């Protein structure tokens, strides 16, 4: 480690790099020392250590901010059943309902991962990218943060024509043999589209239902819930609530992947 | 107070956006000189430095030095800022 | 007094409103109100207003204690040769100064414009 | 539609209490209520567990002896045999209780005392002795004097164990023990939990299953 | 030194048979011996006078500090008396829950000067502080805040030995409650430093600020007549009350003040 | 129930108001609850509100009215200046006392009027403040003269022995540039909730 | 919420204390109660602030420059310093001082022995701090070590909050000059917060508060306690917190 470090002379003081290394060493050993800080929210911890669908409660959802629906004046009355009441000039999403729908969604995510399906996480909002990529990594899955070019599934051959396809084991090993030009040009459709802002990409949803793909979406109090197969009522605007739901879904899919790998090994 | 909600429009844009830049220095100097010459007769040495300053300003060209993104924002944020009811 | 709205685990907490000072929670009007509600529930003060007043009075003492703590800590620091590079008032003055400088140049230009 | 249990939740039956129950209530082919009582009396271990055992002996004493004996007689037979036969046996013993020829099950009077007359105070009882095995059999068996029959179902099916319970509830100690044995023929607690909480498709999202498994491990197996 | 306390049987209110000794008898011995080691003279004399003589001097600093430490403790103990509350040896020590208890100083009031005469003193306190309760809160909270070796002082602003207005101040380790002895030492040091630099403006502004901080409304300097001292150091209260029972200790102290002595100390008003 | 949790929770705790965020009139005390984030939460745009807040905001503090509006934007202003005014006041250490002969309200149907001070100072008046140099009699604070003087987030009435011409008349309406020292005498608080300080110009 | 960390062989410590330097009761007073109290105080101070998320050391570093909120700094400083002291104490988690450490000492103190250095440290402890405080042996950006006393909750890390000498008492000319130089350096920093750069690291913290010694050693014998601590401390820990 640190092969190019030119250490200063013993008579001389520390160099800048040497000093930095010393600081790092101190940080690793004795900085986080005096106390330990239990019961506090670190944003990163929801992405890298999301809870299982089972262990989620209503309280956790409330803390995440999932309960906060759009607004009283921006109400799609189609979503009436999901909403608990109004408060602070804002519809508040029934969170027991949210929980049950999330569990249902989580189970279907797990199932397709187990079957070895292509899961696609779609999230066009600003802060969502990193968490989306993490989720995609967790299950051997896919994501979209930069905008969804209309017709990725309906007009697949024009759009997704010149990108490399692969082969895969019952495990996830590339088994790198040459794909034939006929073998390459076929569409590779997702087996689960999961969106974080269905109201912002109506188009993607429409192609999914045309292309015959089951889809999951965070339905806020202004979003149409009929436009998807498995709606999760919740707060799609705040970045952390979305991440929490997304991270849970990723964890559910991860589990199913692990189970598939285990059964392959067997 | 009386709020005024517009109907659904094709495109919110100001027809012409004014930048409101500062007036030219050379022009100002010329106006000052003109004002001075209104008083004090035709060309008395009270405005001896002013004329020199004007000359310095208008040596390379008649004027010394030679847009507001408001439409792009309106265009961007119209769909948000609408109180347009759902689809 | 700034308020963090980003929730920590809402399920984890467990506040006995016998007293105001809870651990995870800070001292604020909320804590007072929770105390008032507790009093109402227990029927120590049957009336709501009286319970509220009591909670307010509990809060005040705590606030005074907090105020005294900081001042004395500052005094101690001053005594034992601690050195603070920028005090709050000094910082404020500095902040004002930049704004004033910005204003002055602009104001001179505006006066010149008006003249001509 | 399930939800996790609260963070203040504690499983009522502690480990030591479960152990003492196991010690006392486990019986041989010809076990009795008297034998159980004796076992409870002579149990030795933790102080709290001993106190618990004493308490449960007291409450057994408070309850009726003949009925307890009948229940004891029934339960081993029912464990051995299949559902329909067990149900029939239960029906027969209920009939016998209703129409006591031998006058050795003071039931109707006890019911009157409790349900009809007054909620408070236990019944004094007028019959307290060790019934013979043949007598017990006669009590919980039919005769040609009265005709007896269950009403016919659409699905007239008979089985020794339940077809659909084992999948959709928390897994028994016995199943865990069997799994452990299979694994042996290293093993650890975390691995067992993973197997139970993840690998088994019916019991992936079981609520308090990991905790149950941990309790089982604490009770039975060793490092 | 003092009469009201002894080695065998301490006060029923505050300290215990061992804890009192740890607080007072041992500390005093440690200090006196240290003072003797520092200065060849064995004559006690007055402590205040010695402090005045040897103040504003780095060489004669330790001795001054030890005199201050001795004097302050003595002043604290003179004020104290017996109490109604039970001894801490009988009672249980306070745990972590003591921190979360609301203080009753805002709402309750106890042991006032009025109950044992001392009417003019009480009136003076009221004039200074608005009320008795307000004064008490100022005192106890300040003492709590000190968090370390220190003393909280009730003082009187000396302009016969007349006074203008009562006040309260904290002072730490071995700091004197008398202002005149240490007033402007820092300014003098600054001036010396400036002279040294010259030998080898902002500085002028800082000096001016120091001067205006120091100088009173009229007189050339100001001094404070101490009326009440209350120690804040762990040395005293850790033995009986543990870590968490500082506030409790202070409450007990407050309950067991002999206000007659304080009244006597208080001079005539202008 | 969920409802109970909602009532408890940190958004319910912020007492609602629809007062202007831009109020060009006289500001005697804070209008809105200041709301801070942590740096981490700011980094992923989360303030504990309904929505994400724009990445353009780099300040940790803000003020708001509506969680969500018809315009599909939270009504907020990224500023928490009122905390700094309070902190400045605390630093100055001039204890607020009622100039009228009345008991301190913190000691002992609903009255909406301000109970004593609004909570900018819970300091008590009887204390002195010692330092290495000595016991501070006169509180030295730097401020700016406007024409009244701005002294650490508060405007204050001023008095002096003689009006200095050299500093004033050299720059008649650019007196705001030069910071002068002040000796703050006392701070009174009126019924409207305005802190009426009184300073003295030092030279 | 800030809670005290679980020490290694905690039950053993509770039973005994520390073999040589601290009793069962004396160790409880310094750590199992006092540390807990400190943590609780810190939590109370920093419950709803942004400081709740940060560790004590990082809180202290954040806070150091701010004159107000000195209480938080004090608490954070105490918590960190006290745990450093406990780490130094602990029997295990026999070890000798490192060769490198000895060489560094020799370089620093004019080629003197480790026993001599210890003696100088105890003398400094005796003379400098009145009342409460801390006694550090630190290392700075110049590789040589030096002895650093602090007067109650003064940190070894950041030199403006070293809290190294008491101006409540009278001070020297040299000390005043040093203070003036420090102040000048601080003013030269030129940042909005106004915080200098500093790379001082503690190698041997010792707790000169009465929460450690007063139970066992009485009101006197603080020097003796310090000596005992120096004699019996975890050397492996010290060695670990030495090299860059
Ligand atoms: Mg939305």
């Amino acid at each position: 480690p640190y092969p190019n470090l030119i250490p200063s002379a013993n008579d001389k003081p520390y160099s800048s790099q040497e000093l930095f290394l010393r600081q790092l060493n101190h940080s690793m050993r004795t900085a986080k020392l005096g106390a330990t800080i239990s019961k506090v929210y670190y944003p990163h911890k929801d992405i890298f250590y999301p809870p299982l669908p089972e262990n989620i409660t209503v309280e956790s959802l409330m803390s995440a901010g999932v309960h906060l629906g759009q607004s009283t004046s921006l109400w799609r009355s189609s979503t009436q059943s999901y909403i608990y009441g109004e408060y602070k000039g804002i519809h508040i999403i029934d969170l027991n309902q949210t929980l049950s729908y999330l569990k249902r969604a989580a189970k279907v995510v797990e199932g397709v991962s187990e079957s070895g399906g292509i899961i696609l996480f779609l999230g066009t909002r600003q802060g969502q990218k990193r968490g989306l990529e993490e989720a995609a990594k967790k299950t051997h899955g896919y994501y979209v943060s930069t905008r969804w070019i209309p017709g990725t599934l309906t007009n697949s051959t024009e759009i997704s024509g010149i990108w490399e396809k692969q082969e895969i084991d019952s495990n996830d090993n590339p088994t790198e043999r040459a794909l034939s030009p006929n073998e390459t040009s076929k569409q590779v459709k997702p087996d689960l589209l999961v969106v974080l802002n269905p109201t912002e990409n109506r188009n993607a949803l429409l192609e999914a239902i045309k292309s015959r793909v089951p889809t999951i979406a965070i339905i806020d109090t202004d979003s149409e819930p009929s436009l998807v197969t498995y709606p999760i009522p919740g707060n799609d605007d705040s970045l952390r609530s979305v991440n929490f739901l997304l991270g849970v879904l990723a964890r559910a899919g991860q589990r199913g992947l692990q189970n598939r790998l285990a059964r392959n090994n067997e | 107070p009386p709020v005024y909600r517009l109907p659904p429009l094709p495109r919110l844009k100001v027809k012409k956006p004014i930048i409101r830049q500062e007036a030219n220095k050379c022009l100002v100097l010329m106006s000052n000189l003109l004002q001075c010459w209104s008083s004090y007769g035709h060309m008395s040495p009270k405005c001896a430095g002013l004329v020199t300053e004007l000359k310095s300003c208008t040596s390379e060209s008649a004027l010394g030095k030679r847009k507001s993104n408001i439409n792009y924002h309106a265009a961007r944020l119209y769909d948000r800022i609408n109180g347009k009811p759902h689809d | 007094r700034p308020k963090i709205l980003v929730e920590n685990e809402i399920g984890d907490e467990n506040y006995d409103w016998s007293h105001m000072l809870q651990i995870g929670r800070p001292l604020d009007g909320e804590s007072v109100i929770q105390r008032t509600m507790y009093l109402i529930k227990t029927k120590q003060y049957g009336d709501m207003v009286e319970a509220y007043d009591h909670a307010r009075y509990e809060f005040y003492a705590l606030r005074m204690q907090e105020e005294t703590e900081q001042q004395v800590a500052l005094e101690e620091a001053e005594m034992f040769g601690s050195l603070f590079g920028v005090s709050a008032i000094e910082h404020g003055i500095q902040k004002e100064q930049e704004v004033l400088d910005v204003w002055e140049k602009k104001v001179v230009e505006e006066t010149e414009l008006m003249a001509a | 539609f399930v939800s996790p249990l609260p963070k203040d939740y504690v499983f009522k039956y502690s480990n030591e209490k479960l152990n003492v129950i196991e010690a006392c209530f486990n019986l041989s082919k010809n076990g009795t209520i008297e034998d159980i009582m004796n076992n409870l009396r002579q149990y030795e271990g933790s102080a709290e567990g001993k106190a618990f055992a004493q308490e449960i002996k007291t409450k057994l004493l408070t309850k009726s002896p003949s009925s307890l004996q009948i229940a004891l007689r029934l339960v081993q037979e029912n464990s051995r045999d299949h559902i329909e036969s067990a149900i029939k046996r239960d029906l027969y013993t209920a009939a016998n209780m209703c129409m006591n020829q031998d006058s050795l099950v003071e039931f109707s009077e006890a019911t009157k005392h409790k349900l009809i007359d007054k909620q408070r105070v236990p019944y004094p009882w007028t019959k307290k002795e060790q019934l013979f095995v043949s007598q017990l059999t006669s009590i919980t068996s039919p005769k040609p004097s009265l005709p007896m029959s269950l009403l016919r179902n659409t699905s007239n099916v008979t089985w020794t164990q339940y077809p659909y319970h084992s999948k959709y509830q928390l897994p028994t100690e016995q199943e865990i023990a069997a799994y452990i044995e299979k694994r042996t023929n290293k093993v650890t607690e975390r691995e067992v939990l993973n197997h139970f909480a993840n690998v088994i498709p019916s019991r992936r999202g079981k609520l308090g299953i990991q905790s149950l498994c941990k309790i089982v491990c604490e009770r039975k197996c060793e490092e | 030194a003092l009469e009201h306390l002894k080695e065998g049987a301490p006060l029923k209110g505050l300290f215990s048979i061992e804890g009192l000794q740890k607080a007072w008898f041992d500390r005093v011995k440690y200090l006196d011996a240290k003072l003797n080691d520092c200065t060849n003279e064995a004559q006690q004399k007055p402590l205040e006078t010695l402090i005045h003589e040897n103040s504003k001097s780095a060489s004669k600093k330790h001795i001054v500090n030890y005199a201050s430490s001795l004097y302050n403790l003595k002043f604290s103990m003179s004020s104290l008396q017996g109490c109604i509350r039970t001894p801490p040896e009988e009672c249980p020590r306070l745990g972590p829950e003591a921190l979360l208890q609301t203080p009753d100083f805002n709402r309750t009031i106890s042991n006032e000067p009025l109950t044992t005469g001392n009417e003019r003193l009480q009136a003076a306190l009221i004039s200074s502080f608005g009320s008795l309760m307000e004064f008490r809160t100022l005192l106890i909270n300040s003492n709590l805040a000190i968090s370390g070796d220190g003393f909280t002082w009730l003082v009187a602003r000396r302009q016969d030995i007349e006074y203008d207005k009562l006040f309260i101040l904290n002072t730490y380790n071995a700091g004197t409650p008398f202002n005149f002895s240490t007033s402007g030492v820092m300014n003098e040091l600054n001036n010396q430093y400036t002279n040294m630099e010259k030998q080898r403006a902002k500085q002028a502004k800082t000096k001016f600020i120091y001067e205006t901080q120091q100088k009173g409304f009229s007189g050339k300097e100001v001094s404070y007549i101490p009326l009440l001292a209350i120690d804040a150091s762990p040395k005293t209260w850790l033995t009986d009350y543990g870590v968490f029972g500082k506030r409790e200790y202070l409450e007990r102290v407050w309950d067991s003040i002999e206000w007659k002595i304080v009244e006597s100390r208080l001079p005539q008003r202008t | 129930t969920l409802a109970e949790l909602l009532g408890r929770s940190r958004i319910a705790q912020v007492a609602n108001n629809h007062k202007p965020l831009t109020y060009t009139g006289k500001k005697f005390h804070p209008t809105h609850q200041i709301i801070e984030t942590k740096p981490s939460t700011l980094y992923r745009q989360e303030w504990g509100l309904k929505s994400a807040i724009p990445s353009k905001i780099k300040s940790r503090y803000l003020v708001y009215n509506d969680l969500d509006t018809l315009e599909r934007i939270t009504t907020f202003e990224p500023r928490g200046g009122t905390q700094w005014n309070r902190l400045r006041f605390q630093e100055m250490g001039v204890p607020i006392v009622s100039n009228i002969g009345r008991q301190n309200p913190f000691f002992k149907k609903f009255n909406t009027e301000i109970i004593g001070t609004g909570g900018l100072s819970y300091s008590l008046p009887g204390k002195l403040k010692n330092s290495p140099n000595g016991v501070i009699q006169r509180t030295v604070v730097p401020g700016r003269i406007l024409n009244l003087a701005a002294i650490g987030g508060f405007v204050a009435d001023v008095v002096f022995f003689q009006s200095p011409p050299s500093s004033f008349n050299s720059m008649g309406d650019f007196i705001r540039m030069k910071t002068f020292l002040f000796e703050i005498l006392e701070a009174s608080m009126e019924k409207n909730g305005s802190v009426s300080m009184h300073a003295r110009l030092l030279e | 919420i800030h809670v005290v960390p679980k020490l290694p062989n905690s039950k053993a410590l509770l039973q005994n204390g520390v073999p040589n330097i601290l009793s069962s009761s004396g160790f409880k007073t310094v750590w199992f109660d006092y540390q807990r109290y400190l943590c609780d105080k810190l939590t109370l101070a920093t419950a709803g602030q942004s400081l709740e998320s940060y560790y004590p050391f990082h809180i202290l570093l954040k806070t150091a420059g701010n004159p107000l909120q000195s209480n938080i700094f004090n608490l954070a400083s105490s918590i960190h310093n006290n745990h450093l002291f406990v780490e130094n104490i602990l029997p295990s988690a026999k070890t000798e001082p490192s060769r490198l450490f000895l060489s560094k000492i020799k370089d620093s103190f004019n080629g003197s022995d480790w026993e001599v250095v210890k003696e100088e440290m105890i003398y400094r402890a005796e003379n400098e701090v009145l009342g409460q405080g801390w006694l550090f042996l630190v290392e700075n950006n110049e590789k040589k070590l030096f002895i650093l006393t602090s007067n109650n909750n003064g940190t070894p890390y950041y030199f403006p909050r070293n809290q190294s000498f008491d101006l409540n008492s009278a001070i020297s000319i040299d000390e005043f000059a040093t203070l003036k130089q420090m102040k000048e350096l601080i003013g030269k920093s030129t940042k909005l917060n106004g915080k200098v750069q500093d790379w001082t690291m503690p190698i041997i913290c010792v707790n000169l508060w009465d929460h450690a010694y007063l139970h066992d050693y009485g009101v006197g014998n603080r020097s003796k306690y310090v000596k005992n601590v120096l004699d019996n401390l975890n050397w492996s820990v010290v060695n670990n917190r030495i090299f860059s």
